[PDB]
RNA sequence: AUGGCAGUCACGGGUAACGGAGAAUUAGGGUUCGAUUCCGGAGAAGGAGCCUGAGAAACGGCUACUACAACUACGGUUCGGCAGCAGGGAAGAAAAUUGGCCAAUCCUAAUUCAGGGAGCCAGUGACAAGAAAUAGCAAGCUGGGAAACUUACGUUUCUACGGCAUUGAAAUGAGAACAGUGUAAAUCUCUUAGCGAGGAACAAUUGGAGGGCAAGUCAUGGUGCCAGCAGCCGCGGUAAUUCCAGCUCCAAUAGCGUAUAUUAAAGUUGUUGCAGUUAAAAAGCUCGUAGUUGAACUUCUGUUCAGGUUCAUUUCGAUUCGUCGUGUGAAACUGGACAUACGUUUGCAAACUAAAAUCGGCGUUCGACUUAGGGAGUAAACAUUUUACUGUGAAAAAAUUAGAGUGUUCCAGGCAGGUUUUAGCCCGAAUACAUUAGCAUGGAAUAAUGGAAUAGGACUAAGUCCAUUUUAUUGGUUCUUGGAUUUGGUAAUGAUUAAUAGGGACAGUUGGGGGCAUUAGUAUUUAAUAGUCAGAGGUGAAAUUCUUGGAUUUAUUAAGGACUAACUAAUGCGAAAGCAUUUGCCAAAGAUGUUUUCAUUAAUCAAGAACGAAAGUUAGGGGAUCAAAGACGAUCAGAUACCGUCGUAGUCUUAACUAUAAACUAUACCGACUCGGGAUCGGCUGGAAUAAAUGUCCAGUCGGCACCGUAUGAGAAAUCAAAGUCUUUGGGUUCUGGGGGAAG
RNA sequence: GGAAAAAUAAGUAAACCCUACCAUUUGGAACAACAAGAAGUCGUAACAAGGUAUCUGUAGGUGAACCUGCAGAUGGAUCAUUA
């Protein structure tokens, strides 16, 4: 369970059997696409669009009826989201984290939480790096946290 | 699964770690260190010697006796040895500066339970084994 | 994490036969946990089973006839020439009566005994009796 | 030019370390040695230099230096180097004759005849190994017995038998010897005549007799914690089972003690195979690259034929002192074939079939003979790359195992067997093991690795460009052959599931988790404002202490520093240390909920970092209470101690530094399993009553402290639901221990 | 033309000295120190709640064992009491 030495549980979310799509909708894999296009143009995570396609229009499982996954819809699109949401927000927090140390530098807790976090990224960049799925000359150390946030 | 690795690819591993675990033992720790040269034989199984003097040591805890032994001079090594002169009359026959033969009692170390710091026996009187002394129809000189 | 699967599902049987179980679930299920299974079936130790289709890597039940003894599996799989098989015979097996020590081969997975028929052998897999 | 090596241990140090072949013990795995007959290396007193030669830095050749050895008429000289043999000296626990010869094995030379301390002979020689005597037989007496004869102790007999300072002759090597064998000679052995055994002899020792450890229950003598024994327990102080000695016994026995190193016992160094709560041993706690370890999918499967294989057999044929053949069933192997199914080309061979030809009889009935056709049948080219496994090539000899083989058995040599085919016969000198790295090669599992994702790939046709073999050669075209592109065609064009693994998104919610703010509340002190009145306070008793320049006391209020009561419990959160007044911000966290994405991203970890009450330290703050040191009372024989009166550092804080603690569950983390049961804390889902409550209850269920009962499961036990799924000994990984004290 | 002694430069480099460093051995004393033992001497720490408990850490003091402060742990003299 990552990190701990103690704690640990399940969280949920098991993929019905039936592998094909839901009866009741009807829908082109090319209908989907476009809303997932659409929907990732505006600024979209592929995370949340699945979140939506599921809350919204009822389509549990768009893998299941484009035999696409998201990402990839998204990627052959051109709308692909740069970096990873995996890293993007590890990172984010990550920050989050620095700013908030800033004005209370004495704050221990959370220096600690921080190292944790930092050192996640670091196991990221070592495993996105090896899939060629980002520059090898990639490094996060304060400058490639700051360089985003421009 | 325990303390030890299990893996194919760990043979180094264990190896190195049997290696270490290793000076934990006495017998190994012992003969590595080079210890057996400097002992007073300086490893060797006897040793000659002159006789320095006859004094007597007394016995330990439930025993209370007095004890032969022989105060000797080993030749190469030059070291003063405490030497126990075995069975009953004999330091009679050990006359002082005569050459004497030693060896140890009992894995070089504990001396026998009676007696106190000494580690040696003495077998040979200018070259006559003692226990021939100690029989009349064998020598004497 | 998990490992060796074979190792997963077989001591989970072990501790059936042991505990008297009418029957088990195994979890985590392989092609190898599979073929071990037909080949101690084929022997006569397990009774029928049935592999119920998880769409993600499939769940195993296997009846309990109530003669298996003891069935594990060897910590890394060592490699076995097969002049290296005594050694193993009077080593893992409680007899020279119920040779049961499965290995891989090229020539695929024997029984202890197979791999001197086959004249083959290699790694070591696990054991029954 | 600036590289080359390194934790997959460089560089450096030790080695009573020359490496192998091998040697000792061995269930398996191991442990310890290899100076030393084979091989390779190095060296000749240390060190360098060289002549010569095909060949050496030779070294039984030379030069110089350092240290030495021999002669001298002291001018000078040595064919002066024994780690060659034989010898001395030395060292020391420790290792033989200053012998013989060239006869055998080989060597050297101009070389059939010469030389060889190689080598062989012999001497010394209990290193060590093989075989083996110190007595055998019988009469008699006799114990036993015993079977008997038979109500008792008596006779016959016999026997596994067994005793004897009684009997008797046979046997025989030691021994010692004319001969013969053998030898270069000599010694010895072997064959063998004359001579050769009866008790101190022609001969057993060595080491013990409480326990371990086989053997005295002697009422034995001496000794008296003395002499001495004792491997470890322990013997011994006047009646010793261990001393001295007698006797009798035991053990191994031409051998047996002892000392030291070493093997096994040592699952007491452990891969197999340990331990780690309390016996020694989990680190205080988290992060984390090296290392180690890693989920599941990809021709499954069926039919038939065949070769053996086995096993079974209400069974068949043969043979005997235990096998074969035959049939079935069965399994699996194999190998084929075929089934969208492990290959393609070649050449060979080919096996059968469909057409066409020719030939015969009467277009057809049929037959023989041709082209086409793949199996099958070999060899080369292909199936991403290794691991790993099969197999053979290689792994010197001797040694180990081991076949044949009566060296008088045996060690062991490798010889020997039959003269009755004997101027010749028969038969031998086999075989296995050899792991680690290299080569050839068969391969389907596990494991790693790889192929088409920007795109591009694949197969195919044409076009174009570059390069090019044979065409005699040089050009120019063309063309074969490689490579580069563009295009068009073909193909189901190309991305396994989604791990009751892990990372992210999201959703309400929960917590004495944390950091800034803020905010209270009594209480302790101390101060003001009033109020009295003689005692307060403290102890078992009292005593220093405080007090009518007013104490203690009561009311109001204020200042100040710390602290968070009661609710607060086997309840909550935090990695741990640790964390409880209100409220407000700041970034964080679990669990639950998910038909969300990502899809091995992960487990643990030397290095290397983040934390870590107290106490303690530096420089400032702050200073109410309690209080180490200190000052005092009392208590005691003693009290600088346990009580009492005071009091400094600290205790509080900012900023630095310190890292330990019974940092405790004294029980490493990740993972899977297995008994029963309710009650809990957090989340969720159904339901019922009220009521329509951020409530209550019933029932589920994930996740979290914890308890109850119980185990034909674990343990030394206390005890453990894990301290369980470990002799039926092996999921992954880190750390630790190896009698005690000296010692952390 | 060959060619002895002599002499020559660069070279291999013996020995010796000096300057640093390594390895292996071996050495050393009064007083001191360490080791072991006891019905020495003084007291009594610890076990028994061993005078109302040990014990860990850190700090300070003391003839001596040890006492004392702050913080822990029971291996404790409790597995327990809102009504
Ligand atoms: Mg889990
Ligand atoms: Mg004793
Ligand atoms: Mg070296
Ligand atoms: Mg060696
Ligand atoms: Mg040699
Ligand atoms: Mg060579
Ligand atoms: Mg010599
Ligand atoms: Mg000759
Ligand atoms: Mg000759
Ligand atoms: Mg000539
Ligand atoms: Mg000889
Ligand atoms: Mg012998
Ligand atoms: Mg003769
Ligand atoms: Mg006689
Ligand atoms: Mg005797
Ligand atoms: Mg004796
Ligand atoms: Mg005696
Ligand atoms: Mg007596
Ligand atoms: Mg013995
Ligand atoms: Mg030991
Ligand atoms: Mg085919
Ligand atoms: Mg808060
Ligand atoms: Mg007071
Ligand atoms: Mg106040
Ligand atoms: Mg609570
Ligand atoms: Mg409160
Ligand atoms: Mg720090
Ligand atoms: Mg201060
Ligand atoms: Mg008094
Ligand atoms: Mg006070
Ligand atoms: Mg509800
Ligand atoms: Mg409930
Ligand atoms: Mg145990
Ligand atoms: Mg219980
Ligand atoms: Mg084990
Ligand atoms: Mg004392
Ligand atoms: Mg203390
Ligand atoms: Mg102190």
């Amino acid at each position: 369970m990552q990190m701990k030495g103690k704690g640990k549980g399940i969280s949920g979310s098991a993929l019905p059997f039936k592998r094909r799509s839901p009866k009741w909708l009807h829908m082109t894999p090319s209908t989907v696409v476009d809303l997932s296009v659409k929907l990732a143009k505006k600024g979209l995570t592929p995370s949340q669009i699945g979140v939506i396609l599921r809350d919204q229009h009822g389509i549990p499982q768009v893998r299941f009826l484009t035999g696409q996954k998201i990402l990839r819809i998204l990627k052959k699109n051109g709308c692909a989201p740069q970096l990873p949401e995996d890293l993007y927000f590890l990172i984010k927090k990550a920050l989050s984290i620095r700013k908030h140390l800033e004005k209370n530098r004495k704050d221990k807790d959370s220096k600690y939480r921080l190292i944790l976090v930092e050192s996640r990224i670091h196991r990221l960049s070592r495993y996105y790096k090896l899939n060629q799925k980002l520059p090898p000359k990639w490094k996060y150390n304060a400058q490639t946290a700051s360089a985003l946030v421009q | 699964g325990v303390g030890k690795p299990r893996g194919i690819r760990a043979g180094r591993k264990l190896a190195r770690h049997r290696k270490d675990q290793r000076w934990a033992d006495n017998d190994f720790n012992k003969r590595l260190l080079g210890s057996r040269w400097r002992n007073p034989f300086m490893g060797a199984s006897h040793a000659k010697g002159l006789v320095t003097e006859k004094i007597g040591i007394e016995s330990k805890q439930p025993n209370s006796a007095v004890r032969k032994c022989v105060r000797v001079l080993l030749r190469k090594n030059s070291k003063k040895i405490a030497a126990f002169v075995p069975m009953d009359g004999c330091l009679n026959f050990l006359a002082e500066n005569d050459e004497v033969l030693v060896a140890g009692l009992g894995r070089q170390g504990h001396a026998v339970g009676d007696i106190p710091g000494v580690r040696f026996k003495v077998v040979c009187v200018k070259g006559i084994s003692l226990l021939a002394l100690f029989k009349g129809k064998k020598e004497k000189r | 994490v998990k490992v060796n699967i074979l190792a997963e599902c077989l001591k989970d049987l072990v501790n059936a036969e042991k505990m008297g179980k009418k029957q088990v679930l195994l979890r985590p299920v392989s092609k190898v946990v599979l073929k071990f299974l037909r080949i101690m079936q084929k022997n006569g130790y397990i009774g029928e089973f049935e592999v119920i289709d998880d769409h993600r890597s499939k769940k195993v039940v296997v009846e309990l006839i109530g003669r298996i003894n003891k069935c594990g599996v060897i910590s890394p799989r060592y490699d076995v020439p097969l002049a290296d098989f005594e050694k193993w015979t009077n080593n893992i097996l409680p007899s020279r009566q119920f040779g049961n020590v499965v290995l891989t081969t090229t020539y695929g997975i024997l029984t202890h005994e197979e791999c001197r028929k086959r004249h083959t052998g290699g790694k070591i897999l696990g054991f029954f009796y």
